């Protein structure tokens, strides 16, 4: 019984690292969506058809 | 040095219009300067949105 409680608690726990993880994981989406467009716009920029004012 | 502006702006000389011209264009690029500072603003909050429905 003490190790069938112990399981029950352990589920709970490891979706608990889970949710966490992709929690984490959900922002990790947007902040590589930011450096993409950083760089795509950077080598926009690396251009001298643009002057300094662009 | 004389401050001059958009409002101040007048061409009924030949001389005016010359001077009209280059103050239009400050004019323009300090429009065109915002307008870049607030389409950065909409770049912002749009990342912000599905970053936070994440």
């Amino acid at each position: 019984n003490v190790q069938s409680r112990g399981l029950g608690v352990a589920v709970r726990n490891a979706n608990d690292g889970i949710s966490m993880a992709q929690t984490a994981e959900g922002a990790m989406k947007e902040t590589t969506n930011i450096l993409q467009r950083m760089r795509d716009l950077s080598l926009q920029s690396a251009n001298g058809s643009n002057s300094k004012a662009d | 040095a004389q401050d001059v502006t958009v409002d101040t702006l007048d061409v009924t000389t030949v001389g005016g219009a010359q001077e009209s011209v280059a103050i239009v264009d400050a004019a323009l690029k300090y429009v065109d300067s915002h307008r870049a500072e607030l389409g950065a603003f909409q770049n912002r909050f749009n990342h912000a949105i599905n970053n936070l429905d994440n």
